[PDB]
């Protein structure tokens, strides 16, 4: 796997409902501490890195 | 104008200083349970003048992050709203907790609550009527309220209620309360004159709302068979008794009102909310989980109404992707681990993606 995941890259060639679901999944994964999240500015890319708890898939 | 952004510092779970937004014309706040969405609703209420009793705390200082566990993160906290209008510089309205009491500011100049409220009123933000804010679990009650409580809303917005005390005094001076009232001459004319003043103030507002509500209920319902009727129980003195609200759902036979579904009541409530706006426009609405009882058909019709109107801005909190995927942008709330709940936000632009296949 990779060192980081770009939400905007994940959402390339997705439709609005699919993109929103990926955004929401980042919020859930962060709550579960499966990822850390950074966003440089409002509406910039959102970057996930591995969080302090293990997670499947 | 419109709400460009909210800035929050150490308010409830919003630790540190955070920008909320910027907002688009239709923005949805979303996030997993427990993340802090309801605290963000509280922050908006707070900067728009809500009393501390309605913010789920016993004392103002308990709104500072960490205070409900004896570990306050600061001796101050604030919420601020940046209000924007075409051709005008941004105006910042802030409420700061200092010394355990509220300090109000407009463009960083300290004002008293009276002036803060007066300036908000000039923008269409009525911090007494609070017709721009719908809390979770409350949208249906708007359509199913007591007729008498509906009258009180109209007396507040129309300012006819400012005349009720003089009305009551003149009514008694004219003989109301006697076995056989004998009104004549100047005492009777004094009562008729204040009655007329109260009637005129009330109807300037009410008649406008009642004559616009049917089209809005239709426009919401997207159906000419829907009908909405607002009428006073007392036509001669509308402010004295209840305001009846009855609807006919689109493509349905008439049912009383309590027999409507939660979704149908929700749409009736929204029609009244937006009919009030047609008379006294608010710059934005904050709608907390108003889609809870709506099916997917009604979610689409409500979202379409918002998008084909955004004369107002809509800020919604939603648990339903069918609704929030119709917004222009999402503000996502997530929790951080700590001594107490810490909330932070992300922003996401949905307009970059086709809403199609």
């Amino acid at each position: 796997g990779a060192e980081s995941i770009s939400l905007l890259e994940l959402c390339r060639n997705t439709n609005r409902k699919q993109a929103a679901a990926k955004f929401y999944s980042f919020l859930v994964l962060k709550k579960q501490q499966a990822i850390e999240l950074t966003q440089e500015e409002p509406y910039s890319d959102i970057i996930a890195t591995p969080g302090p708890r293990f997670h499947g898939s | 104008g419109f709400l460009k952004l909210i800035e929050i510092e150490n308010f409830k779970s919003y630790k540190g200083r955070q920008i909320i937004g910027p907002f688009q014309r239709f923005t949805a706040i979303i996030g997993p349970n427990g993340s802090g969405k309801s605290n963000l609703m509280d922050a908006i209420s707070f900067v728009l003048g809500e009393k501390t009793s309605n913010l789920r705390v016993k004392t103002l200082r308990d709104l500072i992050h960490g205070a409900p566990v004896g570990k306050p993160a600061a001796n101050r906290a604030f919420v601020s709203m940046v209000y924007s209008e075409e051709g005008a510089e941004d105006r910042t309205f802030a409420r700061v907790i200092v010394g355990g009491s509220s300090e109000y500011k407009i463009n960083n100049k300290v004002v008293q609550l009276h002036e803060y409220s007066e300036e908000l009123e000039k923008l269409g933000i009525l911090i007494k009527a609070r017709n721009f804010l719908v809390f979770q679990g409350a949208v249906e009650s708007i359509a199913m309220k007591n007729p008498k409580e509906r009258t009180a809303l109209f007396e507040e917005i129309s300012r006819s209620g400012e005349l009720a005390q003089e009305y009551d005094k003149r009514k008694k001076e004219m003989g109301s309360g006697s076995l056989v009232p004998r009104g004549s001459g100047s005492a009777k004319q004094a009562f008729e004159q204040i009655k007329k003043e109260r009637f005129d103030r009330f109807n300037a507002c009410f008649e406008s709302v009642a004559t616009n509500i049917d089209e809005i209920y239709k426009a919401l319902s997207r159906n000419s068979s829907a009908q909405a009727f607002l009428g006073p129980e007392n036509p001669e003195e509308p402010y004295l008794d209840g305001i009846n609200y009855n609807c006919v759902a689109p493509g349905k036979r008439f049912r009383p009102m309590d027999n409507l579904s939660g979704g149908e009541k929700t749409v009736a409530a929204l029609a009244l909310l937006f009919a009030i706006h047609s008379y006294k426009p608010a710059p934005f609405f904050v709608l907390d989980q108003i889609d809870a009882a709506l099916d997917n058909t009604n979610i689409g019709k409500v979202a379409n109404y918002i998008k084909e109107q955004s004369n107002f801005q809509a800020i919604v909190i939603s648990l339903k992707e069918e609704f929030y995927t119709k917004a222009e942008s999402l503000i996502g709330v997530y929790p951080e681990q700590g001594d107490c709940v810490i909330s932070k936000v992300l922003t996401f632009d949905l307009t970059k993606y086709p809403d199609a296949n």
